[PDB]
């Protein structure tokens, strides 16, 4: 054997070994969730709070690229900000050349490469998140989730890290019971809901709530955070929910 | 990374030998043996193809000796690619040099610069070494007649007679107790033939399995010439000496 | 710079170079030496651009020095000519190219005979009887056509050569400061003080 | 990132062995038989077309290729490494020759060009050499008609008849016996049919059969005419039909 | 380009690649240098299971860098041409700039300079070769002899010996030379070095090499008569 | 094998730590300061008799105002020396000024971590510079090939080291006159050397404000020698 | 600039003019065209300011690194040289310089070397560089004697940078003199020519041109 | 075990041991402690010398007039991230004439210790540092780990029994934050926080090394005889 000891390696069994080790490593991370609804998408994380000093609401997590796309990540937080910093490089040259803003495809195959080079040489690592992005664009709103073999689809609903299994039966759940659509402001506050049942999974630590969305109609298609009352009110109705 | 797979080419022993130019060697041993004598009057080169095929065109090939230049040729040992890399250097190397002085390259020149390649790939790059040892025969108006050994270490040295590839131990013996110094080339001949009759691997030697050229000064007037036997001249030369 | 002849005789080369150094009005020097020797038996006259003239000669000095100790052997004056002919011929299709002038004389031991070439900045290369560079030519020359004769003693040349540096100081417009004057011969390069 | 394999995947083993070399050979014998004759008039080179599945178009995968118009190239072992040795030979051709002396290489010289390019790939760094052995037959003004093998190692070899590949040890016996010095090029053809039905196991027709020869100029080929001087190509690939013809008189 | 890191440090604080390569050295012919009061000289072992030579044109030992300065070498002989080349280049582009020839000192100095950076340089061995390097500086007559070897360190010897058996011709010269007294003249600098050379070799024919170097670039090499005469010589008095 | 810039679980640089291994094979550096100079001695130890001893130039100048000695693959030391002489020079050059000691050091130390897959491995040598400038006086730094430097009243290096150290601990003041430092790198070099000091297995240096960077002479330094065997046996 | 210097049985004499000029405006009247490179190495500068200024003192930076690595002092051949080679790496780009490289050695002897911007390089007894070479030439060799005193050597320099201080209009200012022994340079004062020139006509009886 | 030969290398439980051998570094460090007000913010560092004759290795460096760090660990890499933080604050300044954000300040060093965990050949950092500074948003404590994990925070330590100082600053979080317009009273709580990660020694004169930046107050830094006030 000795397969998985390089990136690029294909097994006997026809499987990179180093791309699924870095899975273990976005396994292990806090969990982030995404949620499409009507004319947007919106963005939710847990953030641990460690310790008593942790400056709260400063410490922020989610990341904007360009003025209409979020991005959320799980894992090793530094590879996520390459991710995105990589990102913005590649929506700003979209731009230049184009005039208009990268389309949310379009942003997606570009990670999509990006993540899928690293898994082709043995000088290079994969990237240890998966990313959970998306905004509005031309053809409306756009959701996706991107995993360390480059790997990328669609989404009505995301979720990675540790509750990812808790959060994915919980998006399940508002697929099913809303099939004509979810809108902005309601997704908001079962974002706050799915995270707060998904910290179940790692409710040593108790944990800051982080929420952020963009929508045709509430943020005029660009990417907002969600702060002061609007926050306090998804806060409290997760909080209702749970008890 | 890719340090996994390095073999380490360019290395020392712990007996301070470098594996790689030591296992080149033992792949020379195996290929087919070249001798070279240096007689007073000109120089033989002589080599015995590796074993033949009866529907192998024999008139129309080159194999082991390799015209560098108007006044030096070269027998080879080893891997025939690797010589063909290192004999077209070598034939331009002569070229720049004519070109530059308006003069043919001195032997020993061409010698030294063709080894200096072969000891680069033994100290750094990384890359496996050349798997040729060459017979050098030539001439030039400093120090006349002139052969010369070179091998994968990038090591050369200067001789009257000497053989490389295979059996040369049993060779060198042979040249050391017939080679004398006053000999002509005709002799010269006649001795390079008699050594590969005898330490050849095969049953009995003959004219399609033999590669032969001498350098004499049997132009006419005080100007040298290469002759590379035809195959039918090469099989008169066997009658002659009565090999066949 | 300016003024660089030669003259080959029977059994030498004879070269003659100007003292002068002039920059402006100022007459700098009148003991300048425009020669190297390249070998033992081998010796380059320059004249040029200043500066290129001395970095030239000394550039391929340094490079026959190297040749001689590595081969433990002196090259003809035909093969030092031609690697100087390919310096400058290489030179003139450079970003800046040498302007420089020279004169190769030598005396080859394996023939036993006396050489001179005439190489210009260009890569224009020479084997002459006699030889000159810039406008010394002009009047050295016809000069020569007349007087020389391929049989010469070294005596001789040398006064077919003070015929020639008479000539000049009579009809030339600058003052070159006399001769300094160099002999090639089997016994190698030697300086004639009194001239 | 960036190719940090700069150093030899192919060294000497202790016994003096060659490794990846070897193993290139051992792949060659895997390899499909394909064999060339060489006539008075002419040159022959032949393989088999063994087809990947019965729904695929074995007239699209071409075995036997042109190099130039009076040069073929067969081959056996990995067919990739040949599709590529094939691109760089033709392009070969074309820069260190043609464009600096406005005629084709004769065929021992593009030979020689090719095993330089199967010899470097023998010890440059981070590759491995290819896996195949080429036969090539060519004419030229000089040396007339001509055969050449080319190894994995970068060697070649000039041949009146050889064999390579699968059954190459008893095609070539095959041909010790047939072959002499005064076979007209319709001779050859004749016994490379012979040779190769020994080999071949399944269907022996001209759809399962590749063969082109090296012979006389073909004008009506050139696809211009009014220069004299240029005749056409010596290089003809045989068609299904023209095999079938000659499997009746066989 | 190839990068590999080939010389470096093993737990123990060595660096085997450098230490292998005095392995190498170890196994070349003996070289030895001994400097009288008014000169150096420079002694080699030719290896005598090589007959069939043609002596003319076969690369001799002992090389000039410049007219002034010799090097001589044990180790591996295609490593040695590498460093002389170098060494030659380096010698005419001194003169070139400082208008003078180099030192010993100097010349030392910078070939060992050239064999140190090969061994803390990614995709290099160091060089399996230790070199004597004699000579006079320019307008000075006190005998100068230096020693380098692959780590880079160098030296200066009033005698001394590298390459096989060198730990007893060392020995002997150790007993047999007096730093108060050096040998005064050519011929007692030469046969306490063909002495030296005797305690090793075998037969004094064809096997010893000599060159003598003295003031303002008198280098010569002897012939082979010349030193058998002194291989005759020293045997006829140690019947005693 | 393994990376050369690879972290032992410990927390450590595997090539950086194997280096320090072969200082300690080194010969022994000493050095002291005090208010009137710094002393720098070292043992030469020669490998055999026949080596002309004053040709082992352990001790170096880099500029007037700044010393150096050295221990451990001292071939390794070149270029660490051709760049502080550099470094030293283009400082007077770019400001007109002597260069601060301590700013030496640190430009010779940043050389130190710049190996990896830059040179190929580690420095083999530690550095002792000793100097004066007008800001900081008197300093004596112990350059590693870590990249880190200490300065230090007094410090030895090389295979005697921490005996001697231990030595320096007890007889170190702040009071100590450049004679009495003089004795004292002598007394502790004889204590841990093999064979018996003398002044031609030995040498010492120092660095004076007036006089600048001078490295003794084998007569001055057999005086000191001979000064400090009588003290010892007056008491 | 007038700048010369010259040798004689006493060692080297050294004298420079201190004007600067940018056009027909006097820009400075107390420049120093004398670098010190070393107790024994002197640098005169003539031309472009800041190329002589720059590159001497660049130069003199090239020396101690020879003298840190060798352990010798550098030759004033090798000196000069470092200095011609630099300049003709830049040759066409403009550079303008006039310099000459003066010191003793013990291997040498006393010896001055011219070095300009085209790169020249000649080794020589008596040099004059600057717009008022000619008129410092004039006096300098209808006086100079080898066997001259290190008195009247110091004078005759003096003497000649006020000839050409005179005359030229781009030299002036005050003299500067350096004599250089066996043992090293020394200076020997400045001498502003407001005064100098009085006291010369007054004393010497020459300038009969000038109104008294 | 297997797979800690080089950073390029994931282990089978997703874990890159020589980022976690890095971290090891920081641990064997000397304390460093961290805390802020709203005026001010403070840094405290205890020195480490190699014997009594050695001076003491200093531990925090200046990045510009409002900004600068602690470090704990491989001190060579801190000069070369620090190097890096002077050369931003730099850029910032010069090209858009505007102090450098401590928080932007954090996502750099976060960026440029990335890339060493992701490419074969190099290795990561080996150091922590503690970034304190005063920007437009008030004062700003940082915490720099060498996996790339930047965390702002009110106080904090880092270094061999940092825990204890950790814990001190975590009770004390209610005073220390309100010392408003009082220099000498911050410090004294980031001295006693030190305190309780002490063993066998204690703060001497030309041990303790204090740095603080506020409102009205530059990053200066105080050694010798300017820190016996606080002891
Ligand atoms: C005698 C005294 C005169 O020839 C000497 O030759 C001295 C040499 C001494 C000073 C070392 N030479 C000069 O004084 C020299 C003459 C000169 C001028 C310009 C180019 C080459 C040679 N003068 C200078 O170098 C002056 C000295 C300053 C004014 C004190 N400097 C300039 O003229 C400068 C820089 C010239 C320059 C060179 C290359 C590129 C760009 C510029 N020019 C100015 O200051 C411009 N000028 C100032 C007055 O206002 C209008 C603009
Ligand atoms: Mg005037």
């Amino acid at each position: 054997t000795g397969y998985d000891l390089s990136n690029s390696v294909f097994s006997p069994d026809g499987r990179n070994f180093q791309v699924e080790y870095a899975v273990k490593a976005v396994e292990n991370g806090t969990t982030s969730i995404g949620i499409k609804c009507n004319d947007g998408v919106v963005f939710a994380v847990e953030k641990l709070i460690t310790s008593k000093l942790l400056v709260p609401q400063k410490n922020v997590k989610i990341q904007v690229v360009d003025r209409h796309i979020g991005c959320v990540y799980s894992g090793l937080i530094p590879d996520g900000r390459h991710l995105v910093n990589r990102g913005r490089e590649e929506a700003a040259s979209f731009k230049k050349l184009y005039k208009t803003p990268i389309p949310i495809p379009a942003f997606a195959d570009r990670l999509g490469q990006y993540v899928q080079a690293h898994t082709l040489y043995n000088s290079v690592r994969p990237f240890g998140v998966s990313t959970i992005f998306g905004g509005v664009d031309k053809n409306g709103a756009h959701l996706y989730m991107l995993e360390p073999s480059g790997s990328y689809w669609g989404y009505k609903g995301a979720a990675t890290g540790k509750g990812r299994q808790s959060a994915k039966a919980e998006l399940e759940k508002l697929v099913d019971h809303h099939p004509e659509g979810l809108s902005a402001r309601e997704a908001v506050k079962q974002a706050a809901k799915i995270i707060y049942l998904a910290h179940e999974d790692n409710k040593e630590k108790d944990f800051e709530l982080e929420i952020s969305w963009c929508s045709l109609s509430e943020t005029n298609g660009l990417h907002k955070f969600v702060k002061g009352d609007l926050l306090q009110e998804a806060i409290d109705f997760a909080q209702k929910e749970i008890n | 990374g890719s340090r996994r797979y390095d073999s380490r080419t360019t290395i020392f022993s712990p007996e301070g030998r470098l594996y790689q130019v030591e296992y080149a060697l033992e792949s020379i041993s195996h290929a087919g043996t070249a001798i070279g004598i240096m007689a007073s009057d000109g120089i033989v080169l002589a080599a015995e193809r590796k074993v033949t095929s009866t529907l192998l065109e024999q008139d129309t090939s080159t194999e082991k000796l390799y015209k560098l230049n108007d006044k030096i040729a070269v027998a080879v040992a080893g891997l025939t690619a690797d010589a063909e890399i290192l004999i077209n250097t070598a034939r331009i190397h002569a070229q720049n040099y004519l070109k530059t002085y308006n003069e043919d390259i001195p032997v020993e020149i061409l010698v030294r610069r063709l080894s200096d390649i072969k000891q680069g790939y033994t100290q750094h790059g990384g890359l496996r070494p050349f798997g040729v040892s060459f017979i050098y025969a030539g001439y030039d108006d400093r120090y006349g007649y002139q052969l010369y050994t070179s091998n994968p270490s990038g090591n050369y040295t200067g001789w009257k007679a000497i053989s490389v590839g295979a059996n040369t131990s049993a060779a060198q013996t042979l040249l050391q107790m017939d080679y004398k110094d006053d000999m002509k080339v005709d002799d010269a001949i006649e001795l390079a033939l008699k050594t590969l009759s005898k330490t050849t691997d095969s049953s009995a030697l003959t004219y399609d399995r033999l590669e032969f050229a001498t350098i004499r000064k049997g132009a006419n007037d005080g100007e040298v010439y290469q002759k590379i036997f035809k195959p039918q001249e090469i099989k008169d030369i066997l009658v002659k000496t009565g090999i066949t | 710079m300016d003024i660089i002849l030669g003259i080959r005789v029977q059994d030498s080369v004879i070269l003659a170079s100007s003292k002068a150094v002039t920059r402006g009005i100022s007459v700098l020097k009148d003991s300048d030496d425009k020669t190297r020797q390249l070998s033992p038996h081998t010796l380059m006259s320059f004249a040029g651009e200043a500066g290129d003239t001395v970095q030239f000669a000394e550039y391929i000095q340094a490079n026959i020095q190297l040749y001689s100790i590595r081969e433990d052997y002196e090259l003809s004056p035909q093969a030092v000519s031609s690697f100087v002919r390919q310096e400058l011929a290489k030179s003139i299709r450079s970003r800046r190219p040498y302007q420089v002038n020279v004169l190769i004389g030598g005396y080859d031991k394996k023939k036993n005979k006396p050489e001179l070439y005439q190489i210009d900045y260009l890569g224009t290369k020479v084997e002459l009887p006699y030889g000159a560079h810039g406008y010394s030519g002009f009047y050295t020359f016809s000069l020569l056509d007349h007087h020389y004769r391929p049989d010469m003693t070294t005596e001789e040349g040398l006064d077919l050569l003070k015929l020639c540096v008479q000539e000049l100081e009579k009809r030339m417009p600058m003052d070159f400061k006399g001769v300094i004057v160099k002999i090639v011969d089997k016994d190698g390069i030697r300086q004639v003080d009194d001239f | 990132m960036t190719d940090r394999y700069s150093f030899s995947l192919t060294t000497f083993s202790p016994s003096g062995k060659l490794g990846q070399i070897d193993y290139a050979l051992t792949a060659v014998k895997q390899g499909v038989t394909s064999l060339g004759i060489k006539a008075t008039n002419g040159v022959v080179i032949a393989t088999e077309k063994k087809s990947s599945s019965p729904l695929a178009m074995s007239e699209t995968l071409s075995k036997v290729s042109l190099l130039t118009p009076d040069i073929g190239a067969v081959y056996s072992g990995m067919g990739p490494d040949y599709r590529v040795l094939v691109d760089k030979s033709r392009k070969v051709a074309h820069t260190s020759y043609k464009r600096i002396y406005g005629e084709y290489p004769p065929t021992k010289l593009l030979v020689s060009e090719v095993a330089k390019i199967m010899q470097e790939a023998t010890q440059s760094g981070g590759v491995r050499p290819f896996g195949v052995s080429l036969l090539i037959a060519g004419h030229d003004e000089f040396n007339g008609f001509s055969l050449y093998q080319v190894d994995p190692s970068g060697s070649y070899f000039p041949w009146k008849a050889t064999a390579i590949g699968k059954g190459s040890v008893a095609a070539k016996t095959f041909l010790e016996k047939r072959w002499n010095d005064e076979l007209e090029l319709e001779d050859a053809i004749h016994i490379a049919l012979l040779t190769l039905k020994e080999s071949v196991e399944g269907e022996f027709n001209g759809d399962t059969i590749e063969l082109a020869i090296i012979g006389d100029e073909n004008p009506d080929l050139l696809g211009y005419t009014g220069i004299p001087t240029d005749k056409g190509p010596r290089f003809r690939k045989l068609t299904s039909q023209e095999i079938n013809d000659r499997l009746e008189a066989l | 380009g190839y990068d590999r890191a080939l010389s470096i440090f093993s737990p123990d604080g060595h660096i085997f690649q450098v230490e292998y390569a005095l392995e190498a050295v170890k196994r070349g012919t003996c070289a030895v240098g001994v400097k009288g009061k008014n000169c150096v000289v420079l002694g080699c072992e030719r290896r005598s299971t090589l007959k069939l030579q043609d002596t003319r044109i076969t690369p001799s030992k002992v090389s000039k860098i410049d007219s002034h300065v010799v090097l001589s070498f044990s180790g591996l002989n295609a490593d040695s041409r590498i460093l002389i080349e170098k060494a030659r280049v380096e010698a005419q582009s001194h003169r070139l700039t400082l208008e003078d020839p180099v030192t010993v000192e100097y010349l030392t100095r910078y070939v060992a300079g050239v064999q140190q950076r090969y061994t803390q340089s990614g995709g290099v061995r160091p060089f399996g070769v230790s070199t004597l390097i004699a000579g006079f500086d320019p307008r000075d007559d006190e005998p100068k002899l230096y020693q380098t070897e692959p780590s880079g360190i160098y030296s200066s010897w009033s005698a001394q010996t590298i390459g096989r058996n060198s730990k007893t011709v060392r020995e002997f010269l150790e007993k047999n030379y007096d730093r108060k007294e050096p040998p005064a003249t050519v011929e007692e600098c030469v046969k306490l070095t063909v002495r030296s050379l005797l305690e090793v070799v075998q037969t004094g024919a064809k096997n010893i090499e000599i060159t003598v170097v003295k003031p303002d670039s008198d280098i010569v090499a002897l012939s082979s008569e010349e030193i058998n005469q002194y291989v005759t010589q020293i045997e006829q008095e140690k019947q005693e | 094998d393994r990376g050369v810039s690879t972290f032992s679980p410990e927390g450590r640089l595997f090539q950086v730590e194997y280096s320090l291994e072969a200082i300690k094979l080194g010969s022994t550096a000493i050095g002291i300061a005090t208010k009137e100079g710094v002393v720098l001695g070292v043992e030469k130890r020669a490998t055999s008799p026949l080596l002309e001893s004053d040709s082992i130039e352990k001790i170096v100048e880099i500029d007037r105002h700044i010393g150096c000695a050295m221990s451990g693959l001292t071939a390794d030391a070149r270029s660490m020396i051709e760049h502080a002489r550099t470094a030293a020079v283009t400082h007077n050059l770019y400001y007109d000024e002597d260069i601060n000691v301590e700013s030496l050091t640190q430009s010779v130390c940043d050389l130190a971590l710049r190996f990896g897959e830059l040179m190929s491995r580690p420095f083999g040598v530690a550095l002792l510079i000793a100097g004066h400038d007008a800001d900081d006086g008197y300093q004596l730094f112990h350059a590693e090939p870590s990249g880190t430097f200490y300065r230090y009243n007094a410090k030895a290096i090389g295979s005697g080291s921490e005996g001697a150290q231990a030595e320096l601990l007890n007889e170190w003041h702040s009071s100590l006159t450049l004679k009495e430092a003089e004795l004292l790198v002598l007394k502790i070099l004889k204590q841990v050397m093999e064979e018996k000091l003398d002044e031609n297995n030995a040498q010492l240096s120092c660095i004076t404000k007036q006089d600048g960077f001078k490295i003794y002479d084998n007569e001055k330094t057999a005086e000191l020698i001979k000064e400090l065997k009588e003290k010892e046996a007056a008491e | 600039t007038t700048t010369l210097a010259f040798r004689f049985q006493g060692g080297i004499i050294v004298a420079v003019d201190s004007r600067a000029t940018a056009g027909n405006w006097v820009a400075s009247q107390t420049v120093k065209k004398v670098i010190e490179i070393n107790p024994f190495l002197l640098g005169t500068m003539a031309g472009g300011t800041a190329d002589c200024q720059f590159w001497e003192t660049w130069l003199g930076s090239q020396c101690r690194l020879h003298e840190l690595r060798e352990k010798e002092r550098i030759s004033v051949a090798a000196a000069s040289k470092i200095l011609s080679n630099l300049v003709y790496q830049y040759k066409g780009a403009g550079l303008s310089m006039g310099t000459m490289i003066c010191g003793y050695t013990r291997k040498e002897g006393p010896t001055i070397y011219y070095v300009d911007s085209d790169g020249t390089r000649l080794k020589g007894d008596i040099f004059c560089v600057g717009s008022g070479q000619t008129f410092a030439y004039g006096v300098l060799d209808s006086n100079y004697k080898w066997d001259l005193s290190v008195e009247d050597a110091l004078y005759l320099g003096k003497r000649s940078i006020l000839a050409a201080a005179h005359r030229d209009a781009y030299s002036g200012g005050s003299v500067n003199l350096y004599h250089v022994t066996e043992d090293g340079w020394i200076y020997h004062g400045n001498h502003d020519v407001g005064e100098l020139f009085w006291k010369v006509k007054e004393e010497e009886g020459s300038f009969n041109n000038v109104i008294g | 075990n297997n797979y800690d030969g080089d950073t390029v290398t994931f282990s089978p439980t997703g874990r890159l041991f020589q980022v976690e051998y890095a971290l090891e570094a920081i641990k064997q460090g000397s304390v460093t402690v961290g805390l802020r007000s709203n005026t001010h913010a403070v840094l405290v560092a205890l020195k480490r010398n190699a014997d009594e004759l050695s001076s003491y290795q200093k531990k925090i460096i200046k990045c510009d007039e409002h900004m600068g760090l602690s470090l704990a660990g491989l001190a060579p890499d801190a000069r070369v991230l620090s190097n890096y933080l002077r050369q931003q604050c730099n850029y910032s300044s010069l090209v858009f004439n505007r102090k450098l954000a401590v928080e932007r300040a954090g996502h750099l060093l976060c960026d440029k210790a990335q890339k060493n965990t992701q490419s074969y050949g190099g290795r990561p950092y080996g150091v922590g540092l503690l970034i304190i500074g005063y920007d437009k948003s008030g004062a700003h404590l940082l915490e720099f780990q060498p996996s790339g994990n930047v965390t702002e925070l009110y106080g904090t330590a880092i270094g061999a029994r940092s825990q204890g100082a950790k814990t001190y600053l975590e009770r004390t979080l209610d005073t220390f934050i309100k010392i408003d317009g009082n220099p000498d009273e911050l410090i004294k709580a980031g001295v006693e926080a030190i305190s309780q990660s002490l063993r066998d020694e204690s703060l001497t004169v030309d041990n303790l090394s204090i740095a603080i930046v506020g409102k009205d107050t530059p990053f200066t830094i105080y050694d010798g005889e300017a820190v016996a006030k606080y002891i």
